[PDB]
């Protein structure tokens, strides 16, 4: 306020300032283009990591017995001594073992154990989640902003439905959001094929056989009522504004913030750090 | 006896309420109420020719609690706009307080006072004040406290009234 | 239903009024619709009385802020106000505001409701309403639609949508339309020049760097007016309907003034300023002839009228007054001029029956503006070749009418405005007609046969002429001394008071254009005086409204002549003053004279010598005092001349006070009636003014002569600190109480009980602030002075049966906390040393409540809320909290005792600690006890 | 913090930084702006209880300007204190 | 300048039902300043009246006494002394 | 769970152990992201150096605007709202010499830091007085050495009265190894020796001196008294460990004066410097 009250030396020095303010803007801009390719570079790094993680927990590749070590010196440096070997597991037999190939519930078990998105599973999600075979993440590099989030499901004997792979995508603001990062801007996510209502965890499902009371017709009645789910995840909401979804646009936008509290726990915790998550160490 | 309608007007914390009420009691009034509606307050003079009487009324001046006021100018013979010449600003207020007047009855005679006279702060001066020389409105510096000018204003207005210039109060 | 409710609420009873009131909001509030179309019914219906009408139409008004939109500030909600009755009321107003057949008051009505839609509503959600109104007025020339669509421009038409709107460009183009018609009735032609005027209003606020598209309809828009307003000029209409030809042409030149003063030079060209200025002569003198008509009296209002127009006629001649006037043009407007600045045989005769009325309208002060004011504005606006011109002239003219006694006064008026112009009247042949002018005014004088205003404004206009043409006559000094002369004894003879006062005012140009003194020499200036007081002794039994001010005005001119001191004359000195108290307290309320006498009186005794002084206070004083009494009897109600009077006894002591003390003559005038004043008198201005000259009288009085008056000045201390007088006129006892301690130091110890009796009831009792450290300074003086006398005072006093000093103690030590200022906390410091080195058991032990100990819990007690958690304090002894106050501010600026011994606060304050120390160590251990660590160190490094 | 310690919502800091701010004097008493904070937290208890008062006056929970100036109505010493 | 929080705990510890619009607290913390200003005002002028020119406890209390009306300058007061002694503890 | 862990078949736990050691590696993976990161953050502050030398010019008064950067910033003040800055016709009358008469922007720093919500708090008046004197506040990350960034505090020793040093300069240091959650994790910080004129300008310590002839020792002495108090610049000279006083006493020490220690360099670090100027008008908050 008075700063502007102050002689025109004051304003000018100021506006200057400004123009400089513009001038860090432009370099900032220019150093989140420079990081996104870092982290696109590092990332083509981390991929492999978790694919070979993810083939291990669905059974698909086995380990080895200098991993084996090496995870035991870890685990003695970790005190995590729950994870030790006993004589009595040892004296379990080959065919005892290879009754499961992958890790009974790995993924089910660390998402129970993550503090907010195990709330949103259900029982028939837990189960359904069983045939989750891989969570993947991939950065947005086209266009606009932003990362986009992936599931693996072995459709072949998932009786729920017929998606092999289901993503989801995130998206920021076209400018740099203040403080230096982006803010967010809506999701889009895919639609799942269920196999049939009766499968479709996100509905439940009421069978009717009826002889219409008016019309005397005879027909069968399959309904359809939408419940709440973990894969509510997908189905995000819609758009962040338009005219028509406000009455929408109050829940898309409570959505919206939970959804992306999601998100960022994911890409922060559960990628980076599954195996802790699982085990519950990381808690 | 000839009876009128007089609709003492003008903004608030001016000075109208305190001027009714020595011309009827004669005491001053240092502290300030501010008048809600309106109050009647039947004056008397007495005269030469005989005799003048005024049904006075003090309207609010704060629009807060100046409710229904136009109608109370219905059937105004005769209306006094008072402002202060220590504010300048109640000055500014007279062409608004003089176009309600006039429309709601076009050609009563209309006298305007500037009160508080008595006291050296005074902000403005019969230099600005012109507003009559126009409209041709008599106009008075009048004061509540010392008396300067005290009935100068009912003079003027029972003359015009009476059609008698020659009217003088006793 | 609601018949009923607006008869009642239009009685003067307040008791039916409000019930009507109250009743009619409660009912808006359930159903506003309802309300709102019964008020349009009772507005529409012919059968109701009038009255009945406009209350409707005027409630309406107001009910449509709060329940029409929530766009309005006010919004009484529960508005239940349906887009039908909306609709509905739009097309009653329309109906009542448009038509013909209606009075007056329902079209004002209707369109101060119009008005008040159209605010929330006009350009985007009622366009039905310029629609309506740009038909009516184009297709019918409905002078309803103009008035009507110039209130609309006069309240809610805006810049914005003025410019960039379509309400300014429709609006210009039916204007014009309507004005260029030849077949549109005269009076239409009249309201589209209203309407024009408002919308060059609305132009007006303009400037050369805006946009385009404004600056462009600008100057189109004024070129389109000036070729419009030049063609209207050129009709005539011949005899029929002459008033409004003049209101026709009246409103033309309202319009061309301005467009000359509020655009730009570039808008309104020379050569259209020299086209209209012609047109303007030519108006002019038309407008003289129908003056000649006037004696017709076919309408009362034509005179009225013919002024009116030429005022603007007039005015429009001053706007263009810098372009080159030809001879016969100049005859041609000082002519007209002269026909029109003649005197109105009504003014004439106000002016000869009552001379006051001549004297406020002469000396400015009058409220009314007329065409003499206007040419005064003319003429004082010529530049120097039109104004040499217009000189010769008009003397020309007096010169050829002095026979006739019509035209002369007139003549003789326009001389005088053409002197008030600033400029000098240089030119070839000024000195032959010069010479002329003074030799026919010598002749005005000379005559017997010559009427009062003719000779009054001769009186007034030497002045002028001797002023003006200073260094043009070579003989300034005697011609001004004869004029000066004769005028004064014309006044002298005379029996009008008319010429007497013309004369006075005169006399004030005379005192204005040269020193009087130096050019008359000091026995002729003594005897001009002399007659001067005359003149105005004769004139004053008489004067009222501003006569009085000039009377004043004149007399400080007389004063200010007065000889000096080697050669002053008693009697003018005594009649000067007779004649300033007399016309002051003739009319004491008007604040003119009141300062005007101010002047007068600062004059009179600033000859003040010693060698003198008895003199002026034997002639002022006996009035001053009889001032005193006829207020008194009066109850000192406020009268400013008592307060101008107050004032001049303060400082007329103030004077000569080069002896030690004044001459007891002054004390023997003035006490008695002032203490006659100190008492007996209840108000806040009164009492200040008499306390501070009495309290002066007592600062320079003998001592010795005022021991007599001893109880006197008691009872004006008790009087003023008991409670009869506000705690405003209480808090000037301060400089009373310090005079009287210096003049009564020795022989005010017996009475000082007498004293702090009054200082405490006053103390306990008053709740203001900046009153009760005056009293405690006091009461602290008073313990400096003897601590012993002033506690056994506080002993035995009592209020409410209790011993002053648990009343005392307490207030002042808790005060204490919030007395503050160097010299008076020193006062306090002695105070208290004053008492602590008394040492009496009360000292010791009396609780003084000096710890707060807080209620418990961190929210903020609120008033309320301390009325159940009021907070706590701790009845520490008085010694106690004084030592820690005392630390307190020490800190802001035995085995110690025995380290000790091995002008300012801080100085002053350590000696009483040291003093303590060295004389009460058990009550110093004692108090150190009480005392916390970080004061104890304090305290310890300030002895240190 | 140091309003805690005083026992005080309102912030001794910004009161000190404000009369620091004034050069009110060459050096500062701790006591001033604690006093002084307290004062106005004071001033604030007050106000606050009298617009919560006119808000009920106004039937509701809510107060906005219109019922801060009512509360100020309330009460004749805040008339004159505050205008 | 900003107090909202302040206020809203303040107004809760008073008022625990009721609600207060930003504007109002703009209005109310203008108050705030206003007689803030006026009080310190007034110690300065205490401060330069005496060459002590040390503001503290005293001349805020003298301010405070002099400005506010008398009952609530009683109270104003006692918190200023409540909320010194609650410190100094 | 502990008896579903023991529930897991053998195979079951060589197949977590091996996955423990892929979640290493991308811990090692993540060690290598964050050198990159801190190589190229280095790189791009010394992009950055000559905007903020440029503006701290101008904020000391050294420099004076262009007219091309004056409608640059008239232009982005058109952007948004900053009307503020809209020079009017009142100004255009004055003239430099009645303006540079007060060179440089008065105490823009201390407005700035003070705008700061968590640093601001710790800045006493006594503090304040030496902030009116800062002129400049560079960052430097250590890239030699042990990692950290360390921040500089600028004076002019010929006009502060307070301390000899031009550059007042605080450090703070990461451990070898990054932290659980992949960001770094901290070191115990170190704080220069300011060089003070003398110990009555000192601003943390609080000093008491006085004389007595003392009898119980027989001693005609003088006594100087010297307390450490709260300040900001007690942000310098951060605490450190001795091992039996840091097991019971420093170990409260660190867990809270360590904790502010870093938040507050965090503050400054990343929300203050690169918007000084919107912290200084506020417009960053
Ligand atoms: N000094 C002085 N005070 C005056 C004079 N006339 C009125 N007052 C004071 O001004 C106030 C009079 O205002 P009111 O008559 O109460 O107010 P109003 O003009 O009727 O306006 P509302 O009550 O708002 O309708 C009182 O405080 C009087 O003491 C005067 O001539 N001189
Ligand atoms: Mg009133």
């Amino acid at each position: 306020g008075y700063v502007g009250g102050l002689p025109k030396n004051v304003k000018e020095k100021l506006l200057s300032l400004k123009t400089l303010q513009s001038e860090l803007f432009e370099v900032e801009k220019e150093f989140q283009v420079e990081m996104f390719e870092l982290e696109n570079k590092f990332l083509q790094k981390y991929k492999p990591i978790w694919e070979q993680r993810s083939r291990i927990i669905s059974g698909q590749e086995q380990p080895k017995p200098e991993q084996i070590a090496k995870g035991q010196e870890i685990v003695e440096s970790l005190n995590e001594t729950e994870l030790l070997v006993d004589e009595e597991e040892k004296a379990q037999n080959d065919s005892e073992e290879e009754q499961v190939k992958g890790i009974p519930s790995f993924w089910l078990t660390a998402l129970e154990n993550l503090p907010i998105v195990a709330d949103t599973i259900t029982d028939r999600d837990a189960e359904v989640l069983e045939y989750l075979q891989d969570i993947g993440l991939e950065y947005l590099t086209d266009g606009r902003p932003g990362f986009k989030l992936l599931f693996r499901f072995d459709s072949s004997a998932n009786p729920f439905f017929t998606n092999d792979i289901l993503a989801k995508t995130y998206f920021y603001q076209k400018e740099l959001g203040y403080s230096g990062d982006f803010i967010y801007d809506h999701a889009e996510g895919a639609e799942i094929s269920w196999k049939d209502n009766a499968h479709n965890v996100t509905v439940d499902l009421e069978m009717r056989k009826q002889r219409n009371k008016t019309t005397k017709q005879v027909r069968t009645i399959e309904k359809i009522t939408p419940i709440e789910s973990f894969f509510n995840f997908f189905d995000p909401p819609k758009i962040q504004n338009e005219d028509q979804d406000e009455e929408l646009e109050e829940d898309l936008e409570e959505r919206l913030a939970l959804d992306y509290s999601i998100g960022e726990q994911l890409k922060d915790k559960l990628i980076p750090r599954a195996v802790d998550w699982f085990t519950g160490a990381a808690l | 006896v000839p009876t009128f309608k007089l609709v003492l007007v003008g903004d608030g914390g001016t000075g109208k309420t305190t001027f009714v009420k020595r011309h009827l009691t004669g005491e001053f009034e240092k502290k300030y109420i501010a008048t809600i509606g309106v109050e009647v307050h039947p004056l008397s003079f007495y005269t030469n020719f005989g005799e003048i009487k005024f049904d006075v009324w003090d309207t609010a001046g704060l629009e807060k609690f100046g409710g229904l006021r136009d109608g109370y100018y219905i059937n105004a013979q005769c209306a006094i706009i008072m402002f202060d010449v220590t504010s300048r600003i109640t000055y500014k207020n007279v062409p608004n307080w003089h176009r309600d007047l006039v429309r709601v009855c076009e050609n009563i005679p209309i006298v305007l006072c500037g009160n508080k006279v008595d006291v050296k702060e005074r902000k403005v001066k019969a230099k600005t004040i012109t507003f009559h020389r126009k409209k041709n409105l008599q106009y008075y510096d009048i004061s509540a406290k010392s008396n300067y000018n005290f009935e100068k204003p009912f003079l003027w207005l029972a003359r015009k009234l009476a059609g008698n210039p020659q009217l003088e109060f006793v | 239903d609601i018949n009923e409710l607006i008869i009642g609420a239009q009685s003067a009873d307040k008791h039916t009024r409000e019930v009507a009131e109250t009743q009619l909001l409660q009912w808006c509030d359930s159903d506003a619709s309802q309300v709102f179309k019964a008020l349009a019914n009772v507005a529409l219906q012919h059968e109701a009385s009038l009255e009945s009408r406009q209350f409707a139409l005027l409630s309406l008004r107001k009910l449509i802020t709060m329940y029409w939109s929530p766009g309005f500030e006010s919004y009484r909600s529960t508005s239940n106000v349906e887009i039908d009755v909306k609709d509905f009321i739009r097309e009653v107003l329309l109906k009542l505001c448009l038509n013909d057949n209606e009075n007056t008051k329902i079209k004002n009505g209707a369109s101060y409701c119009i008005v008040q839609i159209s605010a929330v509503d006009f350009p985007d959600q009622w366009p039905q309403l310029l629609t309506v109104i740009y038909d009516a007025i184009s297709h019918q020339h409905s002078l309803n639609a103009m008035s009507l669509l110039n209130e609309i421009y006069d309240d809610v038409v805006s810049e914005e949508m003025f410019f960039e709107g379509g309400i300014g460009l429709a609006t210009m183009e039916i204007v014009f339309k309507v004005l260029n018609t030849e077949t549109s009735t005269l009076i239409a032609k009249i309201a589209a020049l209203k309407l024009l005027k408002a919308c060059l209003l609305q132009m007006s606020s303009h400037n050369e760097y805006d946009e385009a598209s404004r600056k462009s309809f600008v100057s189109q828009c004024l070129a389109t007016s000036l070729q419009i307003l030049g063609q209207l000029l050129t009709l005539n209409f011949g005899n029929v309907d002459v008033i409004s030809q003049l209101k026709f042409k009246s409103i033309i030149y309202e319009n061309l003034v301005f467009i000359k003063n509020d655009f730009s030079r570039k808008h309104f060209s020379s050569e259209l300023q020299k086209q209209f200025k012609i047109m303007a002569i030519q108006d002019l003198e038309n407008v003289t002839h129908i003056n000649a008509n006037v004696e017709t009296t076919e309408s009362e209002p034509l005179l009225e009228t013919v002024h009116d127009c030429s005022i603007y006629i007039v005015e429009f001649l001053t706007s263009v007054c810098t372009l080159q006037f030809s001879v016969e043009e100049m005859n041609k407007i000082i002519t007209s001029l002269t026909i029109l600045c003649q005197l109105s045989s009504e003014t004439r005769e106000i002016w000869t029956s009552d001379f006051n009325t001549f004297v406020s309208k002469e000396t400015g002060l009058a409220a009314s503006y007329n065409v003499r004011d206007q040419a005064n504005e003319f003429f004082t606006s010529l530049p120097n070749p039109q104004l040499s011109l217009i000189f010769k002239v008009v003397s020309n003219d007096i010169e050829h009418s002095t026979c006739n006694y019509s035209t002369l006064e007139s003549l003789l008026y326009l001389l005088q405005c053409i002197l008030l112009n600033d400029d000098e009247i240089t030119g070839e042949n000024i000195d032959q007609s010069l010479q002329i002018l003074i030799k026919t005014l010598e002749n005005i004088l000379v005559s017997q046969e010559i009427p009062e205003l003719i000779l009054a404004r001769a009186i007034l206009t030497i002045p002028r002429v001797l002023d003006k043409f200073i260094d043009a006559l070579p003989d300034i000094k005697p011609l001004t001394s004869a004029f000066l002369a004769k005028s004064l004894n014309l006044a002298l003879k005379s029996d009008k008071e008319l010429i007497k006062s013309a004369t006075l005012i005169a006399f004030t140009y005379y005192c204005y254009f040269a020193e009087l003194d130096s050019v008359l020499g000091p026995e002729v200036c003594s005897e001009t005086q002399e007659k001067v007081i005359r003149i105005i002794n004769q004139v004053s039994s008489d004067a009222e409204e501003d006569t009085n001010g000039a009377l004043m005005e004149v007399l400080s001119q007389v004063i200010s002549y007065n000889p000096k001191e080697p050669h002053s004359r008693k009697e003018i000195l005594q009649a000067e003053f007779h004649l300033v108290f007399t016309i002051s307290s003739e009319d004491p309320a008007n604040v003119q004279v009141v300062v005007q006498s101010q002047e007068c009186l600062e004059k009179l005794l600033d000859n003040i010598n010693m060698d003198n002084y008895k003199n002026y206070i034997e002639l002022c004083l006996p009035s001053f005092i009889n001032v005193l009494d006829s207020n008194n009897a009066n109850n000192y109600r406020y009268s400013p001349l008592l307060s101008l009077v107050l004032e001049f006894i303060t400082v007329f002591l103030k004077k000569k006070p080069n002896d030690g003390f004044l001459p007891d003559e002054i004390n023997q005038y003035l006490f008695e009636p002032l203490a006659k004043v100190l008492a007996f008198s209840t108000e806040d201005e009164t009492l200040q003014l008499a306390t501070e000259a009495f309290s002066y009288l007592i600062f320079n009085t003998d001592t010795r002569a005022m021991e007599p008056r001893l109880m006197d000045i008691m009872k004006v201390l008790e009087r003023l600190l008991s409670l009869e007088v506000s705690d405003s006129a209480a808090m000037n006892v301060g400089p009373l109480v310090v005079a009287i301690f210096t003049r009564f130091s020795k022989e005010i110890q017996p009475l000082i009980g007498r004293i702090l009796e009054a200082v405490v009831v006053r103390l306990i009792k008053t709740q203001n602030i900046s009153t009760e450290q005056n009293l405690l300074s006091v009461l602290c003086f008073l313990t400096c002075n003897d601590p012993k006398q002033t506690v056994d005072f506080l002993s035995s006093f009592q209020i409410d049966n209790t011993d002053a000093l648990t009343l005392v103690m307490r207030k002042w030590i808790e005060a204490f906390e919030v007395i503050r200022g160097e010299k008076r906390i020193k006062e306090n410091i002695v105070a208290l040393s004053n008492l602590f080195f008394l040492n009496d058991k009360r000292l010791q032990k009396v609780v003084v409540n000096g710890n707060l100990i807080p209620y418990e819990g961190d929210l903020i007690i609120t008033r309320s809320m301390a009325k159940k958690m009021p907070d706590r304090y701790v009845q520490v002894p008085l010694y106690t909290k004084i030592i820690k106050l005392f630390v307190s501010e020490l800190s802001f600026q035995d085995k110690l005792k025995e380290y000790i011994d091995d002008e300012s606060v801080v100085q002053l304050l350590v000696r009483f600690f040291k003093e303590v120390a060295s004389k009460d160590v058990s009550g110093f251990h004692c108090i150190y006890e009480t005392l916390s660590d970080s004061e104890r160190k304090v305290l310890s490094e300030a002895l240190l | 913090s140091r309003s805690a310690k005083a026992g005080l919502t309102f912030p001794v800091g910004r009161v000190h930084r404000l009369l620091r701010r004034g050069n009110y004097a060459q050096r500062i008493g701790s006591g001033a702006p604690v006093y002084l904070t307290a004062v106005l937290e004071y001033l604030a208890a007050e106000i606050l209880e009298l617009a919560g008062n006119a808000a009920r006056d106004n039937k509701k929970t809510r107060i906005i300007p219109r019922h801060l100036q009512l509360a100020i109505r309330n009460d004749d010493e805040l008339n004159k204190l505050l205008g | 300048e900003t107090y909202s929080s302040y206020i809203y705990k303040v107004l809760k510890q008073t008022h625990p039902d009721t609600g207060i619009s930003q504007k109002s607290m703009s209005i109310l913390n203008s108050f705030v300043n206003d007689i803030f200003e006026r009080i310190a005002t007034e110690a300065s002028k205490l401060a330069a009246y005496n060459k002590k020119s040390t503001i503290s406890a005293r001349e805020i209390q003298t301010a405070v006494r002099l400005i506010l009306p008398g009952e609530l300058a009683k109270h104003a007061v006692s918190e200023g002394t409540r909320a010194v002694t609650k410190y100094s503890s």
